[PDB]
Parts: C-alpha cells; sequence; structure tokens
RNA sequence: AAGUGUCUAAGGGCGCAUGGUGGAUGCCUUGGCAUCGAGAGCCGAUGAAGGACGUGGGAGGCUGCGAUAUGCCUCGGGGAGCUGUCAACCGAGCGUGGAUCCGAGGAUUUCCGAAUGGGGAAACCCAGCACGAGUGAUGUCGUGCUACCCGCAUCUGAAUAUAUAGGGUGCGGGAGGGAACGCGGGGAAGUGAAACAUCUCAGUACCCGUAGGAGGAGAAAACAAUUGUGAUUCCGCA
RNA sequence: UAGACGGUGAGAGCCCGGUACGCGAAAACCCGGCACCUGCCUAGUAUCAAUUCCCGAGUAGCAGCGGGCCCGUGGAAUCCGCUGUGAAUCCGCCGGGACCACCCGGUAAGCCUAAAUACUCCUCGAUGACCGAUAGCGGAUUAGUACCGUGAGGGAAUGGUGAAAAGUACCCCGGGAGGGGAGUGAAAGAGUACCUGAAACCGUGUGCCUACAAUCCGUCAGAGCCUCCUGGGUGGUGAUGGCGUGCCUUUUGAAGAAUGAGCCUGCGAGUCAGGGACAUGUCGCAAGGUUAACCCGUGUGGGGUAGCCGCAGCGAAAGCGAGUCUGAAUAGGGCGACCCACACGCGCAUACGCGCGUGUGAAUAGUGGCGUGUUCUGGACCCGAA
RNA sequence: GGGAUGAGCUGUGGGUAGGGGUGAAAGGCCAAUCAAACUCCGUGAUAGCUGGUUCUCCCCGAAAUGCAUUUAGGUGCAGC
RNA sequence: AUGCCGUGGUGUAAAGCGUGGCAGUGAGACGGCGGGGGAUAAGCUCCGUACGUCGAAAGGGAAACAGCCCAGAUCGCCGGC
RNA sequence: CGCGGCACAUCCACCUUGUGGUGGGUGUGGGUAGGGGAGCGUCCCUCAUUCAGCGAAGCCACCGGGUGACCGGUGGUGGAGGGUGGGGGAGUGAGAAUGCAGGCAUGAGUAGCGACAAGGCAAGUGAGAACCUUGCCCGCCGAAAGACCAAGGGUUCCUGGGCCAGGCCAGUCCGCCCAGGGUGAGUCGGGACCUAAGGCGAGGCCGACAGGCGUAGUCGAUGGACAACGGGUUGAUAUUC
RNA sequence: UACUAAAAACACAGGUCCGUGCGAAGUCGCAAGACGAUGUAUACGGACUGACGCCUGCCCGGUGCUGGAAGGUUAAGAGG
RNA sequence: AAAUUCCUUGUCGGGUAAGUUCCGACCUGCACGAAUGGCGUAACGACUUCUCAACUGUCUCAACCAUAGACUCGGCGAAAUUGCACUACGAGUAAAGAUGCUCGUUACGCGCGGCAGGACGAAAAGACCCCGGGACCUUCACUACAACUUGGUAUUGAUGUGCAUCUAACCUCGAACCCUGAAUCGGGUUUAGGGACAGUGCCUGGCGGGUAGUUUAACUGGGGCGGUUGCCUCCUAAAAUGUAACGGAGGCGCCCAAAGGUUCCCUCAACCUGGACGGCAAUCAGGUGGCGAGUGUAAAUGCACAAGGGAGCUUGACUGCGAGACUUACAAGUCAAGCAGGGACGAAAGUCGGGAUUAGUGAUCCGGCACCCCCGAGUGGAAGGGGUG
C-alpha cells in the first residue's frame, strides 16, 4: 500500500488458538432425518450416509432443527440435547 | 501451482457464515492505562472490513 | 500607334507504357523441432572418446579405410549390374565360374591421445632389452617387452639385533571418456524483501568425489494411540 | 487381411517401391529347456525347570558449538557433524515433541536386497490443427566451417532450370564478356546470372503541366489540353482561386528549433502452465456434484470414492448447536438461522392459508466442465543498464 | 627537443593473475577495455527509469484531487 | 448577498444509491471571481470557486494565436436562418 | 432549420408479446487515458460442399462494391492448390523500439586514389599500353629505399598459361588465378651432447576434497662443447649438388 | 598519468623513528613450504623526511604505541 | 602580502614613458613555522615566473615566389547524414529565438567555384546539475569475518613442596647414520636439547576498515546549507464542513488523590470613601460595580444560571453493556441516551463510566506480569500455548 503500515500489518491477529485435538461432527438435522425417513423406523450412521444428509467415515450428530412427525430409532454419536427432546417426543429413540 | 494464502493476513482475518470477511480493532494491546472503558470496549470485539478494504483483503484470503 | 493574342523545356513534376535491379510472396524440400512405442544403456591399458597424417587412375573436400589403407578373409542374404559422394568428364576394368550391395564374425589397424620405455611445442624426437632380418662391419629394418600407483603372493631385511622401512620377482587391477538421469560432500550472487543484515533466491548455479543401468532407500531403536498398521521406493491426496 | 506412405512427366488401391498378410537366419549375440556341474539335508524332536552366560563402543547418553527437519534455539522432541565426558546387554537400551510416572511400540551403534521411480549421447518404428530457408537446430548450403579472438571463447551467410540437359549445334557482331538469328523445350514470359518474381531503387519512351514565382506538397473550386468511348461521359494532366503548422512518443502545452524514423521488403511485443484465486458467460448433473493417481482399451472411451467443494453455525477453546459467544442477567449487543417462483398434497380455513411434504425449475443451491476478464507463481507484454 | 656508460637500451627464454598481480605511485598498467580485466555460466540479473506494443467500427468516457507513504515523476485506498 | 442542511410541491429519461468485474488518473494549464506568498512583480507561486475552457474539442471570430468570445463535428447536399 | 442515409438508447402498438422481429415515436451519436460491445483480414485443423493443368496460389492492372477493417468481377502473369458454410485452434495484422536481417537510395559522379625521388623518348607486344618488355636519357636512396640472418608468414619461389575478381586508375603485368616444377648437408642452424632462469616432478611432505610445494630425476637456450673452405653450376638449391 | 598533465609530483643519496636475537620481524600460502637470506642488529623490514649548510622550540591533556599489574569489571569452564 | 594574504592592484622602494605581473622590504601572518621539516643553498631543470641584449613577417602591414592540394579533363569512386521538400526576407505570432503560421516585402529556371550567419547544423540517449541505481574509497556508521590474542578443556604424564624437579607424550630448520645408487626433500634409527610447555582440536572473552555486505530519510520555488516532520488552538479560510504555501501566531509529549464525584453555599476585578504600623497597591468597613476578574496549563469556544470562590461527605479516575450518531480512503478518533450490577453524594428529584471543552501521544509484531482454568502431542500431570486485564 505505498509504505504505510499494510492492512495485513496494521491490524491484531485474531486472538485465541486452534485445538489440534478438535472433534469436528458431521451434522444432521431431525427435521432432514424427517424428511429423508417419512415412514420412521431404524436410522443408523451408514443409512443416513447413503440417502446423503452426512459424509461418509465422519463422526455425525444429530442436531434439533425442523419438526419430527416419524418413528424413528436413531442411532448417532452425540445427540443434541432437542434433538433427543423431539425424537423422544414422536416417540422414537435415540442412541449413541 | 496452487496458490499461496497470505499468512498474516489468514491470522487476521476470517470468515463469518454468510461470508462477511471480520477483524479485531487496533489499540487494544498495550497502553490501555489511560484508555477510558468506552475507548478500550468500542475497540473490543470484531468488526466487518470495511467496504473498501474488502476487495484487497478477500485476494490476500483467497 | 495602342491593344489582346499562341508557340519554345536547360531541366523538373504527375500518369501511363516498357524494361532493369532486387529477392519478397506463393508453392516446395535429402533439413530441423517436439513427442510416442519399443530397444540399448556404457566405451577404455586386448589402448577408448576424439584426432593427426596418410590411403583412390585422375587436385581438393566429405565419406570409408589404415602401409593388407573406398580396402583383406569367412559364413549368410541377393541376383545383374558395378567401380561411394560433392561431381561432370574421361581413363581403365570387374561381374551369373555370382560382382557391386546388405547382415554377422574375424584379420589388418601408422602416429597422437588416459598415453603408460624416456622426452615433447599432441600427432614428433631419442632409446634399452630380447628375438629375428640385413652389412664385409659399424650403420639400418621388423616384432614384442620396458610408466606410475594399488592389491595379492614369494625372496631379501638398512641404520640394527628382533625386526621394519625399503628393495627384487611374478601375477592381477586402476588411470581416461561419455548427453541426461543417481548418491555423498562443498556451496554463491544477482534477485525478493519497493532499502537491508535475519530471511529469500537456494541447497539453486557451480564445484569436488563417485557410480549404475538405473541409482539411492529398504526389512522397524517404525508409526499409531486403547480394536490398530506392519520393509523400502514412487504417484495422487492430506 | 492390401484405399499406409512415397515415387512415376499433373490428385494412382490396380505403373514402380511397397502396403495387409505370410515366410525367413550360416554365424554372432540374447532368451529359455534339458543334462552335466555346484551347493544344502539325511539327525533330531518334544516337554520340564529358569540356577547360570549371549545380543555388535569411544557407540548411545549427557554437555558445548553447529547443521537439518514446518520448527529462523524456542520449553526443542526425532535426525546428522565436530569437541569433551562417557554407559549398560533384557530385572538392558531407544522412541511416543521439555520432563516425570504409567502404559504402548521397537530392538541403534554390521551388511545385502528385486519391482514399481529417473534419464536418452545412441538404435529401430511411428507421429504432429510443429517449422518450411530471416523459419526450423548455430548448422537443409565448407558448420561448430569461414571468420573474429593470444586464449578461454564467440560464431555466420549461402536451398529451388527443366518432366528430361534435351544446358542453345551452326552462323553473325564482339579480344572476350555479352548478345542476335537459328535450334531444344509445353514454356527460354525456365538460358547453369536460371520456379514464382512484390517493393524500395534505376532507366527509356510517351500525354499533360512547368523557367514572375515563396509550395507540410495535399484538399476543395476550376479553365484548358490529351486519350478512349457515345454535345456528353471516362481516364491522364492541372493554368488559376480558397483552405491548410508532417507522423510518433511524450507533454500543461509541440508544426515545432523536444524524441524516434533515409527507403523498401521480411521479422519484432499480454503468451502458456496449473482440478491454482476472484468474477462472469455457457453447459451437465443437482442436495448433491466431481473425481486424482491409477486400471483396462488401436483414441478422444469405460472404470477408479482416496480426496475436494456443498451439506450449520457460534466460540480462543473446552464445548454447545438453530443457535452460540460475552455476560450475574428470562439484559443488551456480535455472528449465525428464518432460503426462491410456479403448482399439487396433507394437520383443513365455506371455496381464498400457516406450516410441512412430494415435484418442476433439467441457475434451484451447489458442484463439475468449457469460454472470457482480472489475479498468483513462473522471464510473464517486449527491449535496455552500470 | 630530452637521455644517449647508465637507476641505459634491447633480443631470446622465463615468473607474478583479478580484490589478485605489478607499480621510482599516475589509481598507472595487467592483449587498442581497468576505482577491480576478459570469457562462459547464474541469466531472459534487476531497473518505482526511457523506449516500443501491430486490423476495424459502435456506445460511454475520465483524472491530474484527498488521505497515507524511506513518500513526493512510485504506490494503496478514496474521488472521478 | 450567496452558499449549505432539511422539508413540501412542481419539473426533468440516460438522476441518484447499493453491490460486484475492469480501469485509468493521482506532473495539470490558462481565463473569470475571492484570497495568501511576492514588490497587492511575473506567461510567478499556493489555495478557494455545482466557475469556464484546454487537457481530451473540430467548426466560426480574435491577422497568426491550447486555455478569450461564439458554438460542441453521426454522414451527405452546389438549400435556408 | 430543410431533405436524404446510418447508428445507439428507450417507449408504444402487431407477429410464438422478449430469442426477440416489424412499424412508429422520443432522445442521443466530438473525444485522450480507459471500460463495454460487435466485426474484418491471414494461417492451420475438422465436417459438409464446391472449384482447379479447359490453369489453384501468389503477384500486376483495370472495373465495380460495402458503414470500417476490407470485398468482388474481369483481364495479364503464373504453374498446383483454392473457395464457401458449421465449428475448432493461433507464432493472426507494425510505422515508429538511436529495433534486427537483406536489398537499395541521399550526400555524388562528390572527397579521396597513402609521403615532396621524377619522369621521358624510341622501339616492341597486344583487341586494348602513362603504368607491361627492351634500349637509352633523366632523377632518387646508398649506415638504405643495398645485401643478408632470426622470428614470423607459408609456396608468395621458378616455368608455362590466364586476365570479368584483386592491385586505390588501366593492365598485355603481378606477391592475383590456374597447372606443373622447385628446397639435396658427417661439418651450416637445431636434435641425437650440456646445463641457466624457469617448468614438470618417482617417492615424499602438506592439504576436508579439489589440490599446494618439492627431493631424486627430467626437461628447458637466449649461453657452453662440437669437424669445410674456395670456385662452378640451374629457370628455380647450394658452406647441401 | 601507453592515448589531452613530465611537473613543483615520484624516486633518490642522506636523516630519524619503530620493529626484528634468527626456519627473526615482515610477506606469500589453510598448511607444508618459500622469500627475507645461503643474510644475523654496521643486518633485514616498516614509517616519515629528502643532497648539503644552520637548525629542528613548547605540549603526554585526546588518540595510538610501550611498559606495569595494586584494585574494579568480565567469557567460557568449574560449581551447584 | 608568500606555490600560503580574503580585504588587495595593501604600503614604501626599484625596474618601465606607462608595471594588477616581477624584485627588495614593511608586518596589519583572513589562514607561515621547524623531518606532512623551517630557513638558506653552489650545481642542475624541454619546470614556473620577471627583465635585458641580439634577432627576427610575432607585429606596424602586408607583398611576392615555388611546391602539395584546391580548380579542369580522363579513370576508379566512398562517407557521416537523411520525416518530408519547386526549403526567401522583414515585422509579428507560437512550447516565449519560424524556410514551413500571419501580414507584407522580395525573388525568372538550373548549374559551377567560394564563405561560414542559420537550419537551436553533424557527432556521442549531457560528463555539469538534480532524481533513481551502481561502483570503488573512508571512518570513533552498522553487522559480520580473517588475522592476532585470552582463558578452559583434549592431546597431557611422574614425583615432591601454584612452585620446582623429572621424562615418557609432544616439539627441534641441533648432530650423526641408513633407505641412498645420484638427495641441503622425506622418512627411519641413534644422539643432543626443549618439555607436559609449546603447537593443534573444541569451547570462550578481547581486538579487529585488514576484509566483506550494506545503510546513510523526505520536504525544499534546483540541490546543498539552514529549517521542518506527530498532536492541540487561532488567523489565512471567501458567514455550513473542508481547504495550500519553507503563509501569520502560539502551545503539547503534562498536571491533579483533588484540581475527580456529589451536596450545599457564595460572587469577581476595578473604582471611590474612611482607616495603627501600611505606603498607589497586604488586611478592614462601606458604597459603586453583570462581568472589564477568574478558569492548573496555548488559543478558541464557553462559563456570573456559573464551568469562577468555599465547605461537608466520598472514589463513578466503576464492572457488564450500549440504541443511535459524528467523523472518516483505510486504520483510527469522537459523542451517546438508556439497561443491569455494586456504590458515592443527596431529604428527595436526581447526578456521577475522571477533570468547562478541544493537546499531554504510538499501530502491528514480539515479549512480560496477575488472574481464569480454556488446550494440554499415548494417558495423568507438567512444560508450553490460549483468554481476560
Ligand atoms: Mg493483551
Ligand atoms: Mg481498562
Ligand atoms: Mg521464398
Ligand atoms: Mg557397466
Ligand atoms: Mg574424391
Ligand atoms: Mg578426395
Ligand atoms: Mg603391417
Ligand atoms: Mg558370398
Ligand atoms: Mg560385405
Ligand atoms: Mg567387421
Ligand atoms: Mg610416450
Ligand atoms: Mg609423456
Ligand atoms: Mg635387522
Ligand atoms: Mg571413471
Ligand atoms: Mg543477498
Ligand atoms: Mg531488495
Ligand atoms: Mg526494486
Ligand atoms: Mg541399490
Ligand atoms: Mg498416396
Ligand atoms: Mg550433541
Ligand atoms: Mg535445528
Ligand atoms: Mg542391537
Ligand atoms: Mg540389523
Ligand atoms: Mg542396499
Ligand atoms: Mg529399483
Ligand atoms: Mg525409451
Ligand atoms: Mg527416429
Ligand atoms: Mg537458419
Ligand atoms: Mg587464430
Ligand atoms: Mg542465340
Ligand atoms: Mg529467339
Ligand atoms: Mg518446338
Ligand atoms: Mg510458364
Ligand atoms: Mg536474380
Ligand atoms: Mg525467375
Ligand atoms: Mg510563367
Ligand atoms: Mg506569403
Ligand atoms: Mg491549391
Ligand atoms: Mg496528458
Ligand atoms: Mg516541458
Ligand atoms: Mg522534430
Ligand atoms: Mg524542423
Ligand atoms: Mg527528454
Ligand atoms: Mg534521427
Ligand atoms: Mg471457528
Ligand atoms: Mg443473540
Ligand atoms: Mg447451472
Ligand atoms: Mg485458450
Ligand atoms: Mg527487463
Ligand atoms: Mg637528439
Ligand atoms: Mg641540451
Ligand atoms: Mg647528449
Ligand atoms: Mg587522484
Ligand atoms: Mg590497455
Ligand atoms: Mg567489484
Ligand atoms: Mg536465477
Ligand atoms: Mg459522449
Ligand atoms: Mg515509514
Ligand atoms: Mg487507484
Ligand atoms: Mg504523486
Ligand atoms: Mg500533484
Ligand atoms: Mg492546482
Ligand atoms: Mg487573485
Ligand atoms: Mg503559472
Ligand atoms: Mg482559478
Ligand atoms: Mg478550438
Ligand atoms: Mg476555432
Ligand atoms: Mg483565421
Ligand atoms: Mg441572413
Ligand atoms: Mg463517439
Ligand atoms: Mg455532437
Ligand atoms: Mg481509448
Ligand atoms: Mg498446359
Ligand atoms: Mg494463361
Ligand atoms: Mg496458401
Ligand atoms: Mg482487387
Ligand atoms: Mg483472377
Ligand atoms: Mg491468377
Ligand atoms: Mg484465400
Ligand atoms: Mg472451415
Ligand atoms: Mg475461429
Ligand atoms: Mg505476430
Ligand atoms: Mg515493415
Ligand atoms: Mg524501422
Ligand atoms: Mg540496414
Ligand atoms: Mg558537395
Ligand atoms: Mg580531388
Ligand atoms: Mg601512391
Ligand atoms: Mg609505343
Ligand atoms: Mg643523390
Ligand atoms: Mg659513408
Ligand atoms: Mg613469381
Ligand atoms: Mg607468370
Ligand atoms: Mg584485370
Ligand atoms: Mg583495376
Ligand atoms: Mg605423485
Ligand atoms: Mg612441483
Ligand atoms: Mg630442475
Ligand atoms: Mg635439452
Ligand atoms: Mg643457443
Ligand atoms: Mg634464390
Ligand atoms: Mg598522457
Ligand atoms: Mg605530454
Ligand atoms: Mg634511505
Ligand atoms: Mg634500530
Ligand atoms: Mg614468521
Ligand atoms: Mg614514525
Ligand atoms: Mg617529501
Ligand atoms: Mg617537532
Ligand atoms: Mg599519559
Ligand atoms: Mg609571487
Ligand atoms: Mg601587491
Ligand atoms: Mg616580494
Ligand atoms: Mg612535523
Ligand atoms: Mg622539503
Ligand atoms: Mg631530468
Ligand atoms: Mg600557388
Ligand atoms: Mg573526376
Ligand atoms: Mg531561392
Ligand atoms: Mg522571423
Ligand atoms: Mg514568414
Ligand atoms: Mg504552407
Ligand atoms: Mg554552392
Ligand atoms: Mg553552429
Ligand atoms: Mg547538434
Ligand atoms: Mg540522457
Ligand atoms: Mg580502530
Ligand atoms: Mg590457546
Ligand atoms: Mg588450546
Ligand atoms: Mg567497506
Ligand atoms: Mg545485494
Ligand atoms: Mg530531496
Ligand atoms: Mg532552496
Ligand atoms: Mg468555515
Ligand atoms: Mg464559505
Ligand atoms: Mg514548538
Ligand atoms: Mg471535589
Ligand atoms: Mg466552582
Ligand atoms: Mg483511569
Ligand atoms: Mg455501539
Ligand atoms: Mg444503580
Ligand atoms: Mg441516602
Ligand atoms: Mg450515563
Ligand atoms: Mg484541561
Ligand atoms: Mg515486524
Ligand atoms: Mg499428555
Ligand atoms: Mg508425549
Ligand atoms: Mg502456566
Ligand atoms: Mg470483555
Amino acid at each position: 500500500e505505498g509504505g504505510q503500515m499494510p492492512i495485513h500489518m496494521r491490524l491484531p491477529k485474531l486472538k485465541g488458538f486452534r485445538n489440534r485435538f478438535r472433534t469436528e461432527y458431521e451434522i444432521v438435522n431431525v427435521g432432514d432425518i424427517n424428511r429423508l425417513f417419512p415412514q420412521g423406523g431404524a436410522v443408523g450412521v451408514d443409512d443416513l450416509v447413503a440417502k446423503g444428509a452426512v459424509r461418509k467415515n465422519a463422526l455425525v450428530k444429530v442436531l434439533g432443527d425442523g419438526k419430527l412427525t416419524a418413528k424413528v430409532d436413531v442411532s448417532a454419536h452425540k445427540f443434541s440435547g432437542s434433538a433427543r427432546a423431539k425424537i423422544t417426543a414422536a416417540g422414537g429413540s435415540a442412541t449413541e | 501451482p496452487k496458490a499461496k494464502t497470505h499468512s498474516g493476513a489468514s491470522k487476521r482475518f476470517r470468515r463469518t457464515g454468510t461470508g462477511k470477511i471480520v477483524r479485531q480493532k487496533a489499540n487494544r494491546r498495550h497502553l490501555l492505562e489511560h484508555k477510558p472503558s468506552t475507548r478500550t470496549r468500542r475497540l473490543d470485539g470484531r468488526t466487518v472490513v470495511a467496504a473498501n478494504d474488502t476487495k484487497r483483503v478477500t485476494s490476500l484470503l483467497n
């Protein structure tokens, strides 16, 4: 910028560190589980990888966006609180 | 070859969920005694990069 | 008398016509460039790579060859022309009793060159020994061998005794070259940092050593993280 | 099974060399087999028990100074070099990023090891939306030659008659050179100065103008001549009148007496690579999209899910999640979600609608390809130092 | 015009080599080049500087300002 | 006085604004008006000016004459104002 | 302003009312840097089609055409490749870089034709003579402008030819071109003898490597040693025959 | 000062100072080695001055050089 | 009065008709001076300088002659340069010096020999100057390195009391002998010495223009020198904002624990009149006096309703925030109601997130400290990192 201290040097670094050991979760929402599994039934990590709501070979957690009207038995990793709330409210089960 | 992203820019800017580029603000690192809390709180947090810095900042991050 | 009134080209301009110069354009090509698929990946003291000087019926160059000199022998192929090419002219010949030509193997292979008998301004000079040839005899000619270092094996064992250094002999080997690719080692600067020293350039260029057909690496003092993988290399990701 | 390619007097499958295809090797070399040969085994095995010994040294470790790894010495781990110090042999030692404990992994200080990888001086066989004589190699030509330099080094230029030399006998001018006539040839409007034969440049002939006029050289107006066709129109010229300060670069501003250009011909400057980056145009598929290496195919085709991008964000992070961070806060703020047009279907509003689901966008929403502009790293539009 | 038996001139053969040589010293000379030779290579060095950058038409059309700048003939952002 | 800010009407196509792609420019000149510096010199210099022209604007006028006055060249006409 | 042509933007009405066309309005069309849009020409490839020895390309002239880059027709020349269209790809366009190569102008029939020794006549040869040959006059050098050697050059030497290049003019001449010929050593100058400076250097010492230095030794004349004189002869050799 | 400077510049004989006790000091080389020198303080090297005559005064504060080591400061090493 | 003297042609004397030069002095030495030698000096000098004689074409002042060119003829036959071209002059105009533009004037076309005023003639991308880059040079610029030097440690040992001695490491370019035939090399053997020193390796301090790479600002009416560089206030500034100059003026790089917050109270300066020390001006009293005083500190805008003066109690000189604004290229800078926590003052209303306001300041990086316990390289820790201040 002609010699004044540039924008990438005037400003401070963003604070903090990145966690080397962070566990990243693929995300599925009970809304899209309802969308992909209208009749309910057993829901597995492999099953919703196959139906395409989640990437393969990753830990997947279920979140609570959208409605659940399906009697669903979802076996995922580390559900959300609202996710279990509406999964059981629809009569299904949420299992690690 | 493959483009190298600018290191200092990558540590001074980040993108939000909708693509806005944010940044923290200068003058909060030291000489804080004479700075009143109104000024330090104005300087606290993150702001969106100025509209006419956006193009160069995006070029640096990309 | 007054007046108006053409015409002329020393040369020059413009346009045509017709030529010259020149070598563009177009179209080519016994030449290149970049690849792909196969090979071959070394040559050298049994003298290399590369040369010098010679060699042909005619002068030179190229090319081939080496005093056996565009050539010698053998084994194959082939079948009528041939005596290479700039490059025509001739001259003189050869060939179905198989030439020219093509393939393979061998023979010859001056001198220089690692060059190595010694010397030297590379392609030159001067030898020693042995065996032959030649002379009346010295002269002279031909062929081998004769560098240094290393290793091995034998003999000897200085000062000095044990001994060793060294020396003698006999076998082997090395040396030098090669476009790229490998490995190990040494290792810039310009440049970039809008200056510049950290940093970069870049372990690049270059250099040294040293290969091989490839090389290096390679068989866990490995990774990994609670079930695990199981030499190395290389490619793609990450 | 031959229409590859080239030659032959002009585009040849049937004319020639060949081509498809089929044969072919004395010998040499290469490859493989059988022998011959060489080497190993014909004596160990199992169990018990863990009393004894064995595992590669000036090495490891440690300290110093360096090097190298993303690590530029940092808390510096692993690895390498030198200096000093200097172990232990499994109830050892090393690594797991200071270190300690535990746990896990492995056995340094000896060597060898194919294949997948790199390269092409060289040999065959092909190929080219490569060049075509100022190009392409410097080199189609005496080419690393000539030439230049003491030397290391530098380093050119020069291709084309014609199908066939049929390369012009003979005669004439001329000392020859050169030419004329003859002759050859389809052509000499191909004559070894040779295919085509542009421009600059140089003549010759010819129409008009031009020796009283001050001219960026033209332009508009315009007589008259000349020419060729039917007074008229072309084409040439241009007496005479007006207007009129070259081109380029670079400048506030140049006709400028600022720069560059004698002329002509040829050559001489935003290119290419990358699943790069951004944005766009377009096309495919679409909550998905797409492969990379690689594999298989005479190809451009078919496989190939590793990966990448999209799919949820917030937070330094643990983490939580349509939320999340700050905060004591059911305070406020930050960032993020409320995703589109048309239609139907539902849990139903009289038929018109909130939400949620099919669908249809084959721009949806992304993703991949291709085009373009810009950009990154490369010489990066080209030329130029000291 | 100076020296011209001398610190003379000159031949032949040799030695010293580039941050080096040599210099009765002028930064002189080291192959017509010397305040660091020449050649090749790094290399197409770099140059905020100078120059050049080639066909056409259609539409629109600036700026020579502010801020900052080891900046002032450059550049970033703004303005247009 | 102008100028400026807001607002309500009226008028006015190529206003404005946001956000992207691609810029160039960042040496200005003179003239009018208001000022500084200078010697109320300079074809001087430095500012201001919803001022102009040149720059990048040909045509007409000013003898000639970027920057003054008139006027903004789409092309053609041997028409007119 | 009038009349006619074009273009851009935008608006209104018909036609598959946006891919958009048609008609009509309205406004607009100076322009450097610069942005955007649309095209011309060259070459190559693919597909289709069509020309071409009854003549392609290229070039030249003339006549025409388009809003521009440019295009077409006809004829001449020429001798083997073109045209058009759908696409694809560029070493795709030059007037400038004191750009590069080649050709050719301008200066200009100009300067100059290289020492201030000096030429002349007669005859000859010849196509051609200031320059060549012969003779004779004249002049110049003569411590060289003569005769030799070394270094260097390399055949320039001699003979016979030649005469378009070269020679600063011309040339019959020539150190030019062509062919043939020519250089004879016991004693000359060198080696086979010797060593100087210096060079190389077995082993060796030193140095990470590369390599440096150096002993023995071996080279290295410009020096030391070493035996020939006089005459004659060829076109060209001679202390050589 | 080859090629615009020949001088008053350089050199010089003479002078002084400093270094050097000997494979010296100095110099060339990483070293070996070499020159110095087949020299040995009447010698060699460096510095300044510049025949000869008369002379060469003051300052040791600064900076060098030479010598000294009482004390202060301090690196590695040891220590811990 | 100089190879030194600026003033300066100093002054005096000499030399000349006339002397800024010359010679001799004077001393007022801008700025002489003793080995960067001082002052002299015979001889010497293609040195510099002044004078005289002689001599002369140097000159007054030129003339003539010969030769080589020039010129003519014949032959051969370049060159630099070149945007063009049937290239006048004057006065103008214009990038401010015109063949080319204006208005005039002058001029038949073309050669030849001459001259050199112009074509800002030709030649070398100005050497001067400035800007950018470079090179080399210097040094008490920076940072390195070589060399030199210091200590530790290894090589490196023994004995006694760091010191001494010893010898065996190591060293010797002391000597002899052998390889060796030829050897001033080398090596070995012996001897004579030195000697755990030296040298060398690693580590380490010093020194180090000897060498190397580099830096050494910009603005600027050219550059240098001088001055300046950020912030605040005013004027310039053309009555919003903004606005340049090396334009005109000043301040700032703090201070205050109260000079902050709050509650309450007060009004100043000056003048006049009277009054022990006391006066023009100390304190007092009374009038008059609305701001002429004061404001921590420049200036401006403000403040008498006070923001000026005084007193009481206090720490809001807060924590978590912050709608919305101003300003602005960006980075920054500025204001902020109001909400909550926990407080201060106040009876309450309320006010308080420093100071009447606007200067008293410094991005990022890299680190430090306190806290929080966020991550913690197999795991538990820890190291280290992170957040907040
Ligand atoms: Mg902080
Ligand atoms: Mg604070
Ligand atoms: Mg051609
Ligand atoms: Mg081999
Ligand atoms: Mg031949
Ligand atoms: Mg031959
Ligand atoms: Mg033989
Ligand atoms: Mg046979
Ligand atoms: Mg044969
Ligand atoms: Mg053979
Ligand atoms: Mg030999
Ligand atoms: Mg030899
Ligand atoms: Mg013995
Ligand atoms: Mg080898
Ligand atoms: Mg560097
Ligand atoms: Mg730099
Ligand atoms: Mg730069
Ligand atoms: Mg191997
Ligand atoms: Mg064919
Ligand atoms: Mg270590
Ligand atoms: Mg390291
Ligand atoms: Mg082991
Ligand atoms: Mg092992
Ligand atoms: Mg191996
Ligand atoms: Mg392998
Ligand atoms: Mg191959
Ligand atoms: Mg081939
Ligand atoms: Mg070529
Ligand atoms: Mg030569
Ligand atoms: Mg004829
Ligand atoms: Mg005829
Ligand atoms: Mg005929
Ligand atoms: Mg023909
Ligand atoms: Mg020709
Ligand atoms: Mg021809
Ligand atoms: Mg007339
Ligand atoms: Mg006139
Ligand atoms: Mg006219
Ligand atoms: Mg301009
Ligand atoms: Mg100017
Ligand atoms: Mg000009
Ligand atoms: Mg001119
Ligand atoms: Mg200029
Ligand atoms: Mg020019
Ligand atoms: Mg995040
Ligand atoms: Mg929120
Ligand atoms: Mg799409
Ligand atoms: Mg492309
Ligand atoms: Mg360049
Ligand atoms: Mg003389
Ligand atoms: Mg004399
Ligand atoms: Mg004399
Ligand atoms: Mg000098
Ligand atoms: Mg020279
Ligand atoms: Mg240099
Ligand atoms: Mg490079
Ligand atoms: Mg416009
Ligand atoms: Mg700065
Ligand atoms: Mg910009
Ligand atoms: Mg600027
Ligand atoms: Mg400016
Ligand atoms: Mg201005
Ligand atoms: Mg004014
Ligand atoms: Mg002005
Ligand atoms: Mg103005
Ligand atoms: Mg105008
Ligand atoms: Mg006008
Ligand atoms: Mg006019
Ligand atoms: Mg009228
Ligand atoms: Mg336009
Ligand atoms: Mg207009
Ligand atoms: Mg433009
Ligand atoms: Mg025909
Ligand atoms: Mg014809
Ligand atoms: Mg063609
Ligand atoms: Mg035509
Ligand atoms: Mg035609
Ligand atoms: Mg034709
Ligand atoms: Mg064509
Ligand atoms: Mg086509
Ligand atoms: Mg195309
Ligand atoms: Mg091109
Ligand atoms: Mg051209
Ligand atoms: Mg040109
Ligand atoms: Mg030329
Ligand atoms: Mg002339
Ligand atoms: Mg003449
Ligand atoms: Mg002559
Ligand atoms: Mg005669
Ligand atoms: Mg005489
Ligand atoms: Mg005499
Ligand atoms: Mg002769
Ligand atoms: Mg003859
Ligand atoms: Mg002749
Ligand atoms: Mg002649
Ligand atoms: Mg040796
Ligand atoms: Mg030697
Ligand atoms: Mg010798
Ligand atoms: Mg000899
Ligand atoms: Mg001799
Ligand atoms: Mg003779
Ligand atoms: Mg000179
Ligand atoms: Mg001279
Ligand atoms: Mg002396
Ligand atoms: Mg002494
Ligand atoms: Mg010494
Ligand atoms: Mg001294
Ligand atoms: Mg002196
Ligand atoms: Mg003294
Ligand atoms: Mg003292
Ligand atoms: Mg004097
Ligand atoms: Mg005087
Ligand atoms: Mg005097
Ligand atoms: Mg002195
Ligand atoms: Mg003196
Ligand atoms: Mg003299
Ligand atoms: Mg005369
Ligand atoms: Mg003449
Ligand atoms: Mg005239
Ligand atoms: Mg004039
Ligand atoms: Mg005039
Ligand atoms: Mg004119
Ligand atoms: Mg004349
Ligand atoms: Mg002149
Ligand atoms: Mg000039
Ligand atoms: Mg210049
Ligand atoms: Mg010093
Ligand atoms: Mg020491
Ligand atoms: Mg030591
Ligand atoms: Mg230096
Ligand atoms: Mg540098
Ligand atoms: Mg400056
Ligand atoms: Mg100034
Ligand atoms: Mg104002
Ligand atoms: Mg105003
Ligand atoms: Mg101040
Ligand atoms: Mg208070
Ligand atoms: Mg108060
Ligand atoms: Mg505070
Ligand atoms: Mg806020
Ligand atoms: Mg409260
Ligand atoms: Mg209370
Ligand atoms: Mg408040
Ligand atoms: Mg204050
Ligand atoms: Mg930094
Ligand atoms: Mg852990
Ligand atoms: Mg660990
Ligand atoms: Mg901690
Ligand atoms: Mg906070």
